[PDB]
C-alpha cells in the first residue's frame, strides 16, 4: 500500500494545506522506493519537508547518505511518475511544475539498471 | 505521520 492508498484525496489536500502554513519555505515531498526496485534499501519515513532553495543535485546527495549507500551504487529519482529533472533545477521550481493534484510532490527511487531492466 | 526535514 502506497501513501496515496492509505490516505484519501481530501485528507492529502488538507494535509498539504496545513503543513504549508507551518512551513511556508519547505516543499512537502513523498519519497518511496520504486515498486520494482529490490537492491536499494527502503527509507524508514515516507513524508519529507525539503527547504525550497534546495536543488535536485543536493536532494539526491541527502537521500544518498540518508540511505547509507556506498561509493558506486547509483540511484535515479523519478518525479511525478514521468520526469527525470536536470540536477541543477531548484526543487521550488520542480514543485510548481511537477506537484500532484493533491498538493504533494511525489518521487520514487531506483537504480538505472532497475529502470533499464523494466523498460526492456 | 510526522514529516522529516531533509537539510544539507
Amino acid at each position: 500500500k502506497t501513501f496515496k492508498q492509505r490516505r484519501t484525496f481530501e485528507q492529502r489536500v488538507e494535509d498539504v494545506r496545513l503543513i504549508r502554513e507551518q512551513h511556508p519555505t519547505k516543499i512537502p515531498v513523498i519519497i518511496e522506493r520504486y515498486k520494482g526496485e529490490k537492491q536499494l534499501p527502503v527509507l524508514d519515513k515516507t513524508k519529507f519537508l525539503v527547504p525550497d532553495h534546495v536543488n535536485m543535485s543536493e536532494l539526491i546527495k541527502i537521500i544518498r547518505r540518508r540511505l547509507q549507500l556506498n561509493a558506486n551504487q547509483a540511484f535515479f529519482l523519478l518525479v511525478n511518475g514521468h520526469s527525470m529533472v536536470s540536477v541543477s533545477t531548484p526543487i521550488s521550481e520542480v514543485y510548481e511544475s511537477e506537484k500532484d493534484e493533491d498538493g504533494f510532490l511525489y518521487m520514487v527511487y531506483a537504480s538505472q539498471e532497475t529502470f533499464g531492466m523494466k523498460l526492456s | 505521520d510526522s514529516y522529516e526535514v531533509l537539510d544539507l
